[PDB]
């Protein structure tokens, strides 16, 4: 849970740019 | 001290790049033949600033195009198809020593085929210099 | 050119073997199959990073009936290609036949096990079936004339045991300058015919990706 | 010219011409070698060319040409022998042996000419077939004579005897009768004794390479047949597993007879037998780590530099290890003292498993399955192996494949999940230290970043749920780090779409996990708008995938959430599906189907159809307000492009939904219906004003795109369809007025063989309820269309491929649509099915065999009526010599299991008097006989007149045979598999039909 919603958060930011 | 341990296209510049299909025309027979698939090169040579079709096989790399977009060429649509051009060619050397064939070139889409018409106009605007 | 190597391509009747050589020589697909008579010899070059190789390649009649001399085409083969269909199990079934008469005149030669006609979507002759390769140590690629799957393979692997190079690679040929030709009037009525002709004579295959 | 002087026959052969003419074919080129080939064929199948086959083999110095003459002789021997007098016969084989006993004398000859004496040999073999040992008893113990005395002679024996060896044995099912096949068998059985006590006394005492090769060689050819006493209870084994792997020479050929040693027969309850098994390996393991290479060695690289035969000897070696411990490695595991042999014999295969070749690969890879499918069931076994399987866990997740090479890709996830059953820890591990490599750029490329991402997918499901959550996580984070880390859009892209094909691996993590899915597919939707190559199809491709499996939290009311994401999806389709091409857009709404198909509530799954299709709705609504009231803007190729992009979304939709998709075909059916008769329409205006020309434009093949979508969607609504009283009241009638006709009555050129493929499931599904719809599918397709196809094998192929199966589904379910044809269209209907057993198209073949099959089962079922006596009367021997004709001809080998299956079907019919009338006319034959009798006259005068070289016996014994066995399948087959080797001969043995 705790540990699932941090990496959420850091998916929401993926990109192809810089 | 310690001692250490002991294609001919240099001169031209690529104006064009584009995926193509080439065919030649059997005249004796009733068909057209595919000559090679791969990517269709015009470039312009450094010295001359003459513009020529350079066109290689994937994998083999063996050439199936080479002649001068000369002025006298003109682009004609196949009644089969909206994204290919086809055209008289007075000497192509791919085989070896030059001879006239008729081409057909084809491509992935419309588009493609439009911008190479405009690029092969390009080409041949140089060449008349 | 001096430095040139006899290929013997066997196989049963229709499996596109002179298809696939065809398709080397002028880049051609032949979609009809006009079955070879005995052998047709087509000399091959491709270039490479150590010279030219060139391949007399011995095209064989894969029907019985136009077998010709059959196993006297093989004779001082140093090299060779194994056709069959993954469309048709027969042709697999007769691999063994095919390489039972190739070994017997050629001992000791280098030798490509081909499944053509991969691009064919109802495959018959399973992956998971093609082991005949293994105890008789021929290579073994999946081929297909009609889109070139690996069609460069079995030439550039015989390129490497013939030389006996394994980094052999195929190189770009070098391309000459072309020749600034101005067409004169009297071929011009001929070049003329041959166009409308051509515009008016549709293009194979307009539903294919290129 | 000059060349063609030895085609004249009337005069002595020129040697010195016939040197010539093969010399310019051989070493020759251009014209002149294609001539001179012709010449040489001709020369050849010359039936007379044998004569001149003994003066080209004193007189001739060319070998070339003695081997062309062997050659025409080979011809005689396997075809015409037997019509030979007898004193040809001793002749023939008296110079056969002269000449064998003369090139081994002669030692230069013997060193040069190998290829010449080999093809000697064989010819000799093929002699040996025909007359030994009935007229030849002596032949076994003349060649050991003959063996004691010269050495090059001994060897060549050893190589006559590999060839005989290879003909009875391995190549014998095909080539001769049953009979001639276990006489030839039981002959090399009798006399191996001697055979045998000839090869063994050579290995023993073993002086030259050439000579113990030769005779390796030949031991390899009998292995596959002796029984295991030979070898187990001489010592043979030892001189296979010590002496032999030492030199180089005999080493490759002496591997290979142990990987066959390792395939023998043997008594499995016999302690001295396991002892020796476990020896030879013992023996051949400590030559290979003493005389070859250390079990250290860096065989990839000894493989990659192909020297001499590296390369195959390593595949040998693979070969014999896999084959030996798949079947004997229990054998080494319970003894402490036989430990270091498994565990080394093994580590031989971890190596030669890192060599860089597939095919190998893939010969080491199914070793490691037979191994770690035992190592998950077998007890007590696992722990032996831990270090083993922890090597191969590194050598099976880098050489990863992309799932599209199917069988590869399966090949390595089932072997990868029983070795993640098997220590998962160490699993986990390896992949987590491979991506702390990616990041920290040791082993960074984008080829292995791609590779680790299809190894971290594969075992899925292998982890508990718990351990899967924490190494999920672990890898996304991962991941997510490294895509931040690099730079410029070609690198970011790479792993971007590695970090979207892991999450779509691990579904179960998904459906634990709701506001992380909801993130997934959000972030999917943002890819749909990203222009660089590959993007958008890995977002698409991605999304379906996801949704196939995770579909049920698509279509619930998650909590926290104000609505079924579904309702959220449909709502911003055109800006989520903007920017993408439309196969992409159509993935897209296939996808959504598939969600809509859970909902199990009628009236919510319908108000969700038509949500989902209210933009290719609104699009067709206008176009056919547009197109009905002026059928000009139909001409347009814009508005083409359009409605055959509505059309496809349309059948993407019904691709996912099936049954539930009939709502939505209802809103577009009738002016659906009616675009297809305008497009029509304008298919045959074109056609009529430009020429057959005219079906290559884009205008016109446009035009048919829409033809076919149109038939695409109605075919698959009615292929999934479970409403078929709607089927038949609603959609039939319309779709058969609209489409029969304008098939039957447009030209060839501009027919859709889709229509007949369209047909084919309507008569599949609902043919049972339209009879008189089944007659009209008939009448509009049937004759036009058998005349498009009857003319060659090759035209219309798509055509002649549905065709077939349309007849083959009509025979099936509405058989009497048949009965309804006037006798004249019934004959064509016969006519058809035989041209099909013609064929080399296996499509068109097998379901030609097959219509003739189910036609005479159907016949057969009418019991005793005038039409299945009129039908028996006309066509029963045109189907018995039709099949026969197949059968026999050589071009339909491929055909042969359903063409002998039709023919015992059509003989047991008259064996069993299930034909209730004369198959003679009057007149023809006395008035008491039955048709047993007539069946077996007509066939001996049907064979007699197409085979007239067998003799009357023959064919009355092949007959007797055949209908005898016309219940035993198998043994049926064997009886036509006989006969079609004795037409091929002249003089073969009538008794030869008695094998049982
Ligand atoms: N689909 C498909 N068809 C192929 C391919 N290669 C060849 N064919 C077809 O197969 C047919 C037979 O090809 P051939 O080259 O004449 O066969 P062959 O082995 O030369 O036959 P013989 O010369 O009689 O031994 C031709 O119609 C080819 O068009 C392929 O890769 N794919
Ligand atoms: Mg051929
Ligand atoms: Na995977």
């Amino acid at each position: 849970d705790d540990t699932v919603d941090e990496m959420t958060k850091k998916f929401g930011t993926l990109t192809i740019h810089d | 001290h310690f001692e250490p341990v002991v294609t001919m296209e240099e001169d031209e510049e690529v104006l064009y790049k584009v995926r193509a299909k080439l065919f030649r025309f059997d005249a004796d027979a009733k068909e057209w033949k595919e000559r090679g698939t791969g990517d269709c090169k015009f470039l312009k040579n450094k010295k001359t600033n003459k513009v020529r079709i350079l066109m290689r096989r994937d994998k083999t790399l063996k050439i199936c195009a080479n002649h001068i977009i000369a002025p006298e060429y003109t682009l004609k649509p196949n009644v089969g198809s909206d994204r290919s051009w086809v055209y008289a060619c007075t000497a192509d050397i791919a085989e070896g020593e030059a001879e006239a064939f008729t081409f057909a070139i084809r491509f992935g889409s419309k588009e493609n085929a439009d911008k190479f018409k405009e690029e092969f106009e390009k080409a041949q605007e140089i060449n008349k210099k | 050119p001096q430095v040139q190597f006899k290929l013997v391509l066997v196989g049963d009747g229709g499996t596109g073997k002179t298809t696939f050589v065809k398709r080397h020589l002028t880049g051609e697909f032949e979609k009809k199959y006009v079955a070879t008579l005995g052998v047709e010899v087509h000399p091959l070059v491709f270039h490479t990073n150590r010279g030219p190789i060139k391949f007399n390649v011995w095209d064989t009649a894969g029907q019985e009936k136009f077998g010709g001399l059959r196993d006297g085409y093989y004779i001082q083969a140093q090299c060779a290609i194994i056709m069959f269909d993954v469309t048709s199990r027969v042709t697999y079934k007769n691999v063994p036949n095919w390489h039972r008469d190739l070994v017997r005149v050629c001992e000791n030669i280098p030798i490509v096990l081909c499944g053509n006609k991969v691009d064919i979507k109802d495959r018959k002759v399973k992956a998971k079936s093609i082991v005949f390769h293994r105890k008789k140590n021929l290579q073994y690629y999946d081929i297909s004339a009609k889109s070139n799957y690996n069609f460069e393979k079995p030439f550039l692997w015989l390129a490497r045991k013939l030389i006996g190079d394994p980094n052999l690679e195929f190189v770009a040929m070098p391309a000459l300058a072309p020749p600034e030709v101005v067409m004169d009037p009297a071929l011009a009525a001929q070049a003329e015919h041959d166009l409308e002709v051509a515009q008016t004579t549709a293009l194979p295959d307009e539903d294919d990706d290129l | 010219g000059s060349m063609e002087g030895i085609l004249d026959f009337s005069n002595d052969l020129d040697i010195a011409l016939l040197d010539q003419v093969v010399s310019t074919f051989y070493q020759g080129s251009g014209v002149q070698q294609k001539q001179a080939q012709e010449i040489l064929t001709k020369f050849q199948d010359n039936p007379d060319a044998w004569q001149k086959a003994d003066q080209i083999l004193q007189f001739s110095t060319n070998p070339q040409s003695k081997f062309i003459a062997l050659s025409i002789l080979d011809k005689l021997i396997t075809r015409k022998w037997k019509l030979l007098p007898n004193d040809h016969r001793i002749g023939i084989r008296n110079f056969v042996v002269g000449m064998i006993i003369s090139m081994c004398q002669d030692d230069e000859v013997f060193k040069t000419q190998k290829n010449l004496i080999n093809k000697s040999d064989l010819t000799l073999v093929q002699i040996l077939k025909q007359e030994w040992p009935q007229n030849w008893p002596e032949f076994i113990p003349e060649l050991i004579g003959s063996s004691s005395s010269s050495v090059n002679v001994c060897e060549n024996n050893m190589i006559v005897l590999k060839l005989l060896s290879e003909e009875v044995f391995d190549f014998s099912a095909e080539q001769m009768t049953q009979a001639k096949a276990l006489h030839l068998k039981n002959s090399m059985s009798k006399e191996f004794e001697q055979i045998f006590k000839l090869c063994f006394q050579v290995l023993e005492q073993g002086s030259s390479s050439s000579l113990i090769v030769a005779t390796l060689e030949s031991l390899l050819r009998y292995l596959h047949w002796i029984p295991y006493r030979y070898i187990y209870e001489t010592n043979i084994l030892e001189l296979l597993s010590t002496k032999f792997m030492t030199s180089p020479d005999t080493r490759a050929i002496t591997l290979k007879c142990l990987t066959e040693v390792s395939n023998l027969k043997i008594p499995q309850d016999n302690d001295l037998i396991k002892r020796q098994t476990v020896l030879f390996f013992q023996n051949t393991l400590q030559q290979i780590a003493t005389s070859v290479m250390p079990v250290t060695a860096d065989l990839k690289a000894t493989y990659a530099n192909a020297n001499g035969n590296d390369q195959s000897f390593l595949q040998d070696l693979a070969m014999f290890l896999t084959t030996y411990l798949a079947r004997n490695r229990a054998l080494l595991e319970s003894d402490e003292s036989l430990r270091e042999l498994l565990l080394n014999a093994h580590q031989y295969l971890i190596q030669l498993s890192k060599i860089e070749e597939r095919e190998l690969f893939k010969t080491t890879l199914d070793y490691w399955h037979n191994l770690v499918a035992d190592l998950f069931y077998e007890p007590l076994k696992k722990h032996i192996y831990e270090e083993i399987c922890s090597q191969l866990r590194l050598v099976i997740i880098e050489n990863m494949v992309r799932p599209e090479e199917i069988q590869l890709y399966k090949s390595e996830r089932e072997v990868l999940v029983y070795l993640t059953h098997l220590n998962v820890i160490d699993t986990e591990e390896i992949m987590i230290s491979k991506l702390a490599r990616q990041i920290d750029g040791s082993e960074w490329s984008w080829h292995n970043i791609n590779t680790l991402s299809w190894a971290i997918g594969s075992i899925s499901g292998t982890m508990s749920e718990d351990t899967e959550k924490r190494f999920v996580v672990t890898v996304i984070k991962d991941l997510l780090g490294l895509c931040e880390q690099k730079r410029g859009k070609d690198n970011k892209a790479v792993v971007a779409s590695d970090i979207m094909y892991v999450v779509g691996q691990y579904p179960r993590f998904l459906k634990a996990h709701w506001n992380f899915l909801r993130t997934v597919i959000l972030k999917l939707f943002e890819f749909m708008h990203e222009t660089h190559e590959g993007v958008q199809d890995m977002a698409c491709d991605t999304f379906i995938k996801i949704v196939q499996k995770c579909k049920y939290h698509f279509v619930i009311q998650q909590p926290r959430e104000s609505e079924p994401f579904i309702q959220t999806i449909i709502r911003d389709i055109q800006k989520t599906t903007a920017d993408l091409q439309p196969q992409q857009v159509h993935t897209f709404y296939k996808a959504c189907g598939i969600i809509i198909s859970e909902e199990r509530s009628v009236a919510e799954r319908n108000r969700l159809l038509s949500d989902l299709m209210q933009l290719p709705n609104m699009a067709w609504d206008t176009i056919v307000e547009q197109s009905t009231a002026n059928p000009t803007l139909l001409l347009d190729s814009e508005t083409v492009k359009i409605i055959a992009n509505i059309i496809k979304t349309n059948v993407a939709v019904c691709t996912s939904m099936g049954a539930d998709f009939y709502p939505q075909l209802g809103h577009i059916y009738y002016n659906m219906l009616q675009l297809y008769r305008a497009v029509s329409s304008m298919i045959s205006a074109q056609v009529a004003a430009e020429g057959l020309i005219a079906t290559k434009t884009p205008k016109v093949r446009g035009l048919r795109t829409i033809k076919k979508e149109i038939l695409k969607l109605v075919e698959t609504y009615i292929s999934k369809a479970r409403n078929l009283d709607d089927v038949v009241k609603v959609l039939v009638e319309p779709l058969l007025n609209a489409v029969l006709e304008d098939y039957m009555n447009n030209v060839p050129d501009a027919r859709d063989a889709e229509v007949l493929n369209c047909m084919t499931t309507v008569v599949e599904k609902v043919g049972h309820m339209i009879p008189q719809g089944v007659i009209l599918i008939l009448q509009s397709v049937f004759e036009c269309t058998l005349d498009m196809i009857n003319k060659d094998f090759t035209e219309y192929p798509e055509h002649r491929v549905e065709f077939y199966k349309l007849l083959k589904v009509i025979n099936e379910k509405s058989f009497a649509a048949f009965l309804e044809l006037p006798p004249a269209a019934f004959k064509l209907f016969v006519d058809a099915i035989c041209w099909a057993f013609k064929h080399n198209n296996r499509d068109v073949e097998v379901n030609g065999l097959q219509i003739a099959l189910d036609l005479v089962k159907n016949i057969e079922r009418m019991g005793n009526v005038p039409f299945a006596n009129e039908f028996h009367k006309n066509y029963f021997f045109i189907f018995v010599s039709e099949t026969f004709f197949v059968l026999t001809d050589s071009d339909h080998k491929s055909g042969f299991s359903k063409q002998a299956l039709l023919l015992m079907k059509l003989i047991s019919l008259v064996y069993d008097n299930k034909i209730s009338v004369p198959l003679y006319q009057e007149a023809e034959v006395p008035q008491g006989t039955s048709n047993q009798v007539y069946l077996s006259q007509y066939l001996a005068n049907m064979l007699s007149n197409a085979f007239p070289h067998l003799t009357s016996e023959q064919i009355a014994s092949f007959l007797s045979a055949l209908t005898k066995q016309c219940k035993d399948l198998v043994v049926f087959k064997g009886t036509l598999r006989d006969f079609l080797v004795q037409i091929k001969e002249v003089g073969g043995d009538p008794t030869d039909y008695l094998f049982a």
